[PDB]
RNA sequence: UUGACAUUGUGAAGAGACAUAGAGGGUGUAGAAUAAGUGGGAGCUUCGGCGCCAGUGAAAUACCACUACCUUUAUAGUUUCUUUACUUAUUCAAUGAAGCGGAGCUGGAAUUCAUUUUCCACGUUCUAGCAUUCAAGGUCCCAUUCGGGGCUGAUCCGGGUU
RNA sequence: UCUUUGUAAAGUGCCUUCGAAGAGUCGAGUUGUUUGGGAAUGCAGCUCUAAGUGGGUGGUAAAUUCCAUCUAAAGCUAAAU
RNA sequence: UUGACCUCAAAUCAGGUAGGAGUACCCGCUGAACUUAAGCAUAUCAAUAAGCGGAGGAAAAGAAACCAACCGGGAUUGCCUUAGUAACGGCGAGUGAAGCGGCAAAAGCUCAAAUUUGAAAUCUGGUACCUUCGGUGCCCGAGUUGUAAUUUGGAGAGGGCA
């Protein structure tokens, strides 16, 4: 096929063809809505190998992100308490921008259910997300046994829970010895050692 | 591959139109630096003559001053000392020993310049005259490192068919590579510009 | 232009992919032949249809099997596009530029196609096919490297521009 | 509040050097002779001529070359400085995005150095009235019904609201 | 117990050509945060930005040379809890 | 002038679907302070409480970009243990895991990236019928900017042979 040839494209970003690409849609888009339909994929390649068939049902977002540091609420700066957390303009916020993106989309379309969601674009002030979102209760996605495991309602909202590929990163999910705050989970791996188990027959 | 093009080989003999013993010069390149106790200073035998004419100023002594009358050039002696210091110049390189270190410091005037003579770099005072005199009237390459980066030699010669010409310009690759210091650069073989005195260059 | 692309759609309206009709005729067809004949799939004729389909014309240049190759001139993920160019002088099969997929649709009964590929041809048009080619390569496949070097592009307003050449004709000639 | 990077691109000046070869430049003694150094080397061209040799100096040449040394960039881009010239990004502002840009017409300033080389205008000023019915007129149609359509009246071109 | 659904499907031996395998990602700098993680455990902002006998990891940074074990940047899955 | 394509829409269009409550457990974000240090600023309380978002009968994790260095082990979870150890810390107060060993339970896999190209073979919907949680036929649509079958790193694909 040609998916190689766009992947390979796809990834030389700032030669002189992409950057002009980037610039004529980080324009197309910054000129439309903030979450808005997108009709087709603009990245085929790596819209269809994270799970897309164009086939009806699976829908493509577009949605623009504000992009910087969360500062911090409790107005004026005044944090009333120890000068440790004082902090307003540097707290950088465990949540990825791309987490906020299918998110946002969740809320907004909320009879279907995101899949995962690519990078397509970022200027200075905003970052530029497709969101590869599925429409469970149509019929095509309920059959043909690939997409049923949408339909299960373990499954709502897999954005909100981190279950996406990008929220199973933000918590912190893998195998490892590097990854002891959490490898099951933090809170179950946290209460699960703040425990003090006893038993019947005190050992 | 050095096949393609001639390099030693057959392909370049017609080109030169004198039929005169016309000989080929391989020039190595590397950047070097500017110091003196750089890059590669050896001088070995070269397999193949180059077939130059040579005649050797052997000013030995009493030890030595017998194995010349047999297989060499010229017969000298350390008494004609007011020859080889004023006027006469008739000559390629000579051949001196260790036994007789108090006449060199006499002709340096005429023979250090134009390489008549022998400062430290080349074999030139080498004692045994029975047996380097069959590796020496077969004249050598000349391994001289210049002041930036050239190096100018001379392989062989190339009316020379190539049957005998064929593990010279190997055996001269794997002098000036191996025995080098480590100021040198990468990619030691990376341009070698070889052209032998009348006709086109051909490189690597 | 309209005329070679007049001509090229004569000879696409010549061969165009078999429809639902007539895949029905011809699977009764075969059905009569199989149960009677038994000719596995041999009774029917060898076709002779247009390929198209993106991964299918990429995948025939790639293996030196497609005579003629027509490319739109559009899709906005033009990544979908740009390398056809490049391969299809690369790997020396002749190429045109035709203006707007949807003809490309109509004559393949979608609403757009794309691509458009001929691998196969009758030897009823060798001569036009090998004079659409020559036209072609006069148009395109020669003139690579000519458009390879040069960057369109700035070309600005009218406004502008005529604003421009007021200036440039009074700050330079009279 | 200031500095650096990103959004942030593109033209026009000024110094660093490369793709790409060429004309030429580079004068302490001696030595036919301005040899920045090296290699091959006793000969090449029909001949002439030079060259080997000779002699010289730290360096010997005719002949073909490499590194370099000071200009010349003719062809295409990369850099920091000049702020200049940019609209498409960005930012502001206004309007129920109404006349913007370019060209022509009639007048007229305008002097012609051949014929216009240019530039301005290009429907309203005593008056607390009025201004609307796709516009009257002119012109071409319908098939003459009572009516309706087209162009002009109100210049074309470009669709960038300014 | 009624169909025999099928000249269909699956499975394994030998030789050859092969053998595609996820990028603003991996990673690195710095900052905030957290950890038991200590020249930096993880996440996140911004800045730079890849590779293919490549890439991660082998918990004192770095250079050089081997070894070992793995395949990321996509997705499903009851029970023990 | 007719007829398509892309993009964006409008309906008391046809049919769907989400909001809320509970929230004991579970998944994430956000997030203190009293308190301990015999003061208090890092630290501790605590990656906690309050707030918020989202689920289920369990949630999550899950078939290794793992642990190891052995004679190697093999998805995840949980228990006994390692271990109040290694390490962190005004090295103060305190904070604090992992690998192996034993056991319960044990279950494995699926996509993208290969033209099927002698044949989109796939699918939503509407219709008519029925052995009407669905099946068949027909008909517009989605769809080749790619829907089915074939394979997924453990193998596998294309030819050839028995």
């Amino acid at each position: 096929g040609a998916y190689k040839y766009l992947e390979e494209l796809q990834r030389k970003k700032q030669s002189d063809v992409l950057r002009f690409l980037q610039r004529v849609r980080v324009w197309e888009y910054r000129q439309k809505n903030v979450i808005h339909r997108a009709a087709r994929p603009t990245r085929p390649d790596k819209a269809r190998r994270l799970g897309y068939k164009a086939k009806q049902g699976f829908v493509i977002y577009r949605v623009r992100v504000r992009r910087g540091n969360r500062k911090r609420p409790v107005p004026k700066g005044a944090t009333y308490g120890k000068p440790t957390n004082q902090g307003v303009n540097e707290l950088k916020y465990q949540r990825s921008l791309r987490a906020t993106a299918e998110e946002r989309v969740g809320r907004r379309a909320a009879n279907l259910r995101v899949l995962n969601s690519y990078w397509v674009n970022q200027d200075s002030t905003y970052k530029y997300f497709e969101v590869i979102l599925v429409d469970p209760q149509h019929k095509a996605i309920r059959r043909d046994a690939r997409y049923n495991w949408i339909c299960d309602p373990v499954h709502k909202h897999r954005e909100a829970r981190g279950l996406t590929a990008t929220g199973k990163k933000s918590r912190g999910i893998n195998k490892g010895h590097k990854f002891n705050n959490t490898k099951a989970g933090r809170r179950k791996t946290w209460k699960r050692q703040n425990t003090l188990s006893l038993w019947r027959y005190r050992k | 591959v050095k096949e393609l093009l001639k390099y030693s080989n057959e392909t370049k003999k017609r080109n030169f139109l004198e039929t005169v013993e016309l000989q080929v010069g391989l020039k190595n390149y590397d950047p070097q630096r500017d110091k003196r106790f750089s890059g590669s200073l050896k001088l070995p035998n070269c397999p193949r003559p180059n077939m130059s004419i040579c005649i050797f100023g052997d000013a030995f002594d009493v030890d030595r001053a017998k194995s010349c009358g047999v297989d060499a050039m010229s017969v000298d002696d350390l008494k004609k000392l007011n020859k080889n210091k004023k006027l006469i110049k008739k000559l390629s390189k000579k051949y001196n020993a260790f036994i007789a270190s108090e006449v060199l410091i006499k002709q340096v005037p005429r023979l250090l310049g134009p390489q008549l003579s022998k400062a430290g770099k080349f074999p030139t005072p080498v004692s045994h005259n029975d047996d380097l005199y069959g590796k020496v009237t077969d004249v050598r390459s000349t391994i001289k490192f210049q002041l930036k980066k050239v190096l100018c030699l001379a392989v062989a010669v190339g009316n020379v068919e190539m049957e005998e010409d064929v593990l010279v310009n190997q055996i001269l690759m794997s002098v000036n590579f191996f025995v080098s210091l480590l100021k040198k650069n990468w990619q030691n073989v990376g341009s070698l510009v070889v052209k032998s005195s009348m006709g086109p260059a051909f490189r690597l | 232009d309209r005329n070679t692309a007049a001509e090229t759609f004569k000879l696409f309206n010549k061969y165009r992919p078999e429809t639902a009709a007539e895949k029905k005729e011809r699977l009764t067809k075969e059905a009569a032949a199989v149960a009677e004949g038994k000719s596995k799939q041999d009774a029917s004729p060898k076709p002779y249809a247009v390929k198209y389909g993106l991964n299918h014309v990429v995948a025939l240049i790639e293996n030196k099997k497609a005579k003629l190759v027509l490319i739109a001139n559009d899709v906005d993920p033009i990544e979908l596009v740009v390398f056809l160019p490049a391969l299809c002088k690369k790997m020396g099969v002749p190429y045109a530029i035709v203006k707007g997929k949807a003809r490309l649709g109509t004559l393949v009964n979608q609403k757009t196609s794309a691509v458009a590929a001929l691998t196969e041809v009758r030897a009823e048009d060798e001569a036009a096919l090998a004079k659409l080619v020559s036209t072609i390569d006069a148009n395109f496949a020669d003139k690579y490297d000519e458009v390879k070097k040069h960057w369109g592009g700035g070309i600005l307003g009218n406004k502008a521009q005529a604003k421009m050449d007021k200036r440039a004709k009074n700050s330079d000639s009279a």
